[PDB]
RNA sequence: GAGACCGAUAGCGCACAAGUAGAGUGAUCGAAAGAUGAAAAGCACUUUGAAAAGAGGGUUAAAUAGCACGUGAAAUUGUUGA
RNA sequence: CGUGAGCCCGGGUCGAACGGCCUCUAGUGCAGAUCUUGGUGGUAGUAGCAAAUACUUCAAUGAGAACUUGAAGGACCGAAG
RNA sequence: AUUAACGAGAUUCCCACUGUCCCUAUCUACUAUCUAGCGAAACCACAGCCAAGGGAACGGGCUUGGCAGAAUCAGCGGGGAA
């Protein structure tokens, strides 16, 4: 069904030790894996402006926690109409610390 | 157009040729014959599966060099890859079949994948450049690719009949 | 649609580089058909074409530094790469 | 000479071929000579590695240096829950070797035991010993009657079936461990009624091993994957002007005999091989339910064997445990299997009985300087928190 | 005008848009390449495919002659059978 | 069938010429010559496709998009570029 | 014959300095590695387990023994008088 959470996503362990000039686009796609083993869904679109964050301190800075709002959506005509994709966007929180998951 | 059977007649059966496919042959080969002898709608479905790695075609002829995998169990094997372009044409073939057998009227359901092979084509022409000014072939190996849809003695005659007598 | 050569026309009527040539991303159906000078000047005008602003290189920290250089700062013997000589040569002096 | 200078071999042909160990669990290849004088006694038991510490004590030793000073020794500390029995295997002789020749299985056996019997227990109908429990109430077990009988007539070695409490432990695998132990002691008759009255019935490695005992502990190395000739052998590396790489051996073999010898160091697996190291003493058994296990007579503070922080990467431990001296094969977490000496001890080292003065309990996951959560806090004051 | 000549790796380098294409600064060097069918009658139309094509269907004495075209060996390869 | 080089017949494909016997004639018999020309293998789906710092998100086009296009972000050349 | 200055010239010693070494260990990037796509070449009598004997006097084949169980992946540098 459709249903959106705030999510926590401990950035900073996913990021150990990966190789500078691979982890901001490895930061991506470990948030497109965090979205689907949340939302059981392989169909992840990701908001522009959660890009500009994750790419905000360059290649090698990214954020040691990240903020975000995962949206399971349902998906009209396009490809496979009976399926679900989830949109991911971006909680504009200076501190995203001390925070758990919220159903929004 | 004349295909390898000619003991399946044309009037119960599927058919499409396909020709001058520039596929790996050697790819091509091992992927048919994992297709080969199965039900349309199972063979259908794996190669969709290699497309996404989801199942694995096993390597037995052409397989040197190559390397191990976990979903080559299923067939007994080590050897295993994924060929996605050799896949993506013979479900092509299947879907053309498929198409030709409904026109015909036969039964899609039990439709059977009975004969298919890979030959090769004639060669294509390119070049790569070798140190000290040396040039050598560099050479495509494209395929053709067939496919069919079915679904006494006196002493002995003597003993016989002394042996019917004395037996009850 | 393909705007290289939008981009290429538009760099050349407004007289800047194409990395300032700005093509609104939600009209480009309407800009794949200006296919002369004529029609692109007419989208400037429109407001569908926009010519960036240059990137901001400001200088007040060298003049900060300028300025502290007149009053003494940042002029010690850990500043000093150059010879004497090299910093002002005697033969301006005695000039 | 024709070997210029010569030099001993790198590496023991003792210990080929140096492969990954056929078994995750270290196996018990030879037990004691069962004297049969002796009581009725298990001979091996099953532990979990869950780290190192250092120890205190007073040295006793006469005509040594440090006949009566102290001297600090690193001890390993090996978590041991109590075990189950659950089985009974009798042995005979016969001219080929040892011969298994019937198995008897206590009822109720619980899930840690059923585990071990499958791959995928999750998806399972848990069919296992499901028709074998008929036997224990048809016909008032003489079905088992029968095998035992059969066991005391017949058999000259008996064993039980251990099982581990990996429930226990602060592991995330629920697979128990299951052993065989061997029954060292009296007659064939008391082994019997001794194993049959342990079933069901949990065994603590109080009763098995003693605080001055020297045991063998056997357990799988830790792997290291493909590594090269210079890890694995410990041979001289090559002068830096070397081409096509200096970790490597030089001469692999002379022209005759035309063939690369098993005796030439290679490339290949290091580490996960089944090792049994002998010779380790004892420091103490501690209990799990006492609240001053690492506490002795000089140190009388109330503090337990678990680090501040806890183990690295293991846990705590709330389960009898013993403190065994040196390092022993294996790493964290890996179950490692305690054997009894096959050797005799008259050396003064290995009659040696020990007496604890001081247990380490700082943290390991860094420089720890304080023993407790009390000590941090009257030497630091208050905090913000 | 002829031949006890050669017959497409032969006979002139050239049976063909051959001293051509191509190589070399240049002097010069210099190939490969013939054959559907009597007649294009060179596959209308339907269907699957994005398309190349495939399957039906039709031309022909023959497509086991489809312009990759007279016959179609071997090396080498695929399927089936033993 | 013949000791043999070879000859003959049956079955399949093919479509325009061919053979025996007696003499005459020769550019007349191949396993090799690092033989010549053309074609094809194992090796082998192998070696490999690793210098010049680096890409990511959304949308459109399209049967199909890492290397098409627009926007956004991140970078490099750093005026002997 | 001797020579100040000069020398990517040859040689010896001393100071400093350091993994050259005692004696190795660890880290990073790109490969190697696995996958999708693409995809060669050298070489090739036939092939590919040894011991001894004899032999053109150092055998993969012969003789007498030892033995010997499908198919494979990553390394390796004894042999193939490669
Ligand atoms: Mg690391
Ligand atoms: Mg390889
Ligand atoms: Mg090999
Ligand atoms: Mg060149
Ligand atoms: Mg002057
Ligand atoms: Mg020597
Ligand atoms: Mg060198
Ligand atoms: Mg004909
Ligand atoms: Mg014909
Ligand atoms: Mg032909
Ligand atoms: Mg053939
Ligand atoms: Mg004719
Ligand atoms: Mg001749
Ligand atoms: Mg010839
Ligand atoms: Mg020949
Ligand atoms: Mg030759
Ligand atoms: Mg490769
Ligand atoms: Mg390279
Ligand atoms: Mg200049
Ligand atoms: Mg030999
Ligand atoms: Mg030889
Ligand atoms: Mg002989
Ligand atoms: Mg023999
Ligand atoms: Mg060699
Ligand atoms: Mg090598």
């Amino acid at each position: 069904d459709v249903v959106a959470r705030e999510y926590t996503i401990h950035m900073h362990k996913r990021m150990h030790g990966v190789t500078f000039k691979k982890r901001a686009p490895r930061a991506i796609k470990e948030i497109k894996e965090f979205a689907y083993k949340a939302m059981g869904t392989t169909d992840v679109r990701i908001d522009p402006q959660l890009n500009k964050k994750v790419w905000e301190q360059g290649v090698k800075g990214v954020a040691y926690r990240l903020r975000v709002r995962i949206s399971r959506r349902r998906n009209d005509e396009e490809g496979a109409k009976e399926k679900l994709y989830s949109y991911v966007q971006a909680v504009n929180v200076k501190n995203p610390k001390g925070l758990h998951t919220v159903v929004v | 157009v004349r295909y390898a059977a000619t003991e399946i007649a044309p009037a119960k059966s599927a058919r499409s040729r396909g020709s001058y496919l520039r596929v790996s042959f050697k790819n091509t080969r091992e992927t048919a014959q994992a297709i080969n002898g199965w039900k349309l709608q199972r063979a259908q479905k794996f190669l969709e599966n290699v497309l996404e790695k989801k199942e694995a075609v096993p390597m037995r002829r052409y397989a040197g060099g190559t390397g191990r995998a976990a979903q080559g169990k299923q067939f007994g094997v080590s050897r295993a890859r994924w060929p996605a372009k050799s896949a993506e044409f013979l479900l092509g073939l299947l879907k053309n079949a498929e198409a030709n057998a409904d026109a015909k009227g036969l039964d899609t359901g039990n439709l059977v994948v009975k004969h298919i092979q890979v030959n090769q084509a004639p060669k294509q022409r390119r070049r790569t450049y070798r140190a000290h000014g040396r040039i050598n072939p560099y050479m495509s190996n494209p395929c053709h690719i067939e496919l069919i849809l079915t679904e006494l003695s006196s002493r002995q005659r003597g003993a016989r009949v002394r042996r019917a007598i004395t037996a009850a | 649609v393909n705007l290289r050569t939008q981009k290429r026309l538009a760099s050349s009527v407004l007289g800047v580089g194409q990395r300032k040539i700005w093509l609104d991303p939600n009209e480009v159906s309407e800009i794949s058909n200006a296919n002369s000078r004529q029609t692109i000047r007419k989208l400037v005008a429109d407001g569908l074409i926009i010519k960036k602003p240059v990137t901001m290189h400001s200088r007040s920290r060298a003049r900060e530094l300028n300025l502290a250089r007149r009053i003494g700062r940042h002029r010690g013997f850990g500043k000093r790469k150059g010879t004497a000589d090299a910093r002002m040569p005697e033969q301006v002096l005695w000039m | 000479s024709h070997r210029k200078y010569e030099a001993p071999r790198h590496g023991s042909l003792a210990y080929l071929p140096r492969k990954r160990a056929a078994r995750h669990r270290g196996k018990v290849k030879s037990f004691p000579k069962d004297d049969a004088k002796k009581p009725v006694h298990l001979t091996a038991a099953m532990g979990y590695k869950a780290g190192m510490t250092t120890i205190v004590r007073d040295l006793d030793r006469p005509g040594a240096k440090a006949h009566k000073k102290e001297v600090v020794e690193a001890v390993t500390i090996i978590d041991t829950p109590p075990m189950i029995v659950v089985g009974l295997v009798g042995y005979i002789e016969t001219p080929r070797g040892l011969r298994s020749l019937t198995t008897v299985w206590a009822e109720h056996l619980s899930d840690e035991v059923k585990r071990r019997f499958y791959k995928n227990w999750y998806k399972s109908k848990k069919k296992a010993f499901t028709k074998y429990v008929k036997k224990h109430s048809d016909n008032n077990g003489a079905a088992i009657t029968r095998e035992l009988e059969r066991i005391k007539k017949y058999c000259t070695v008996v064993r039980v079936l251990a099982h581990t409490q990996i429930r226990k432990t602060p592991l995330k695998q629920k697979k128990a461990h299951l052993m065989e132990i061997q029954i060292n002691g009296g007659s064939v008759a008391d082994k019997v009624e001794f194993g049959h009255g342990l079933f069901e019935k949990p065994v603590s490695i109080d009763s098995i091993f003693e605080k001055d005992e020297v045991i063998d502990v056997i357990a799988v190395t830790k792997g290291h994957g493909f590594t090269g000739v210079t890890a694995r052998w410990g041979t001289k590396k090559l002068p830096r002007k070397t081409h096509k790489g200096l970790r490597k051996v030089a001469c692999i073999g002379a022209w005759h005999p035309s063939h690369v010898q098993w005796t030439v160091a290679r490339a290949g697996q290091a580490g996960y091989h089944h090792r049994t190291s002998v010779n380790h003493k004892i420091y103490r058994i501690g209990k799990g339910d006492a609240e001053d296990s690492a506490a002795t007579e000089v140190d009388v503070t109330k503090k337990k064997i678990t680090p501040m922080g806890g183990f690295v990467r293991y846990g705590e431990i709330n389960n009898d445990f013993v403190m065994v001296k040196g390092s022993v094969p294996g790493v964290k977490k890996r179950v490692m299997t305690l054997r009894k000496s096959m050797f005799v001890h008259t050396s003064r080292k290995a009659l040696e009985k020990v007496e604890l003065k001081w247990i380490d309990t700082s943290s390991e996951f860094g420089h720890g300087a304080f023993q407790t959560p009390a000590e941090k806090k009257q030497f630091q004051g208050t905090l913000k928190k």
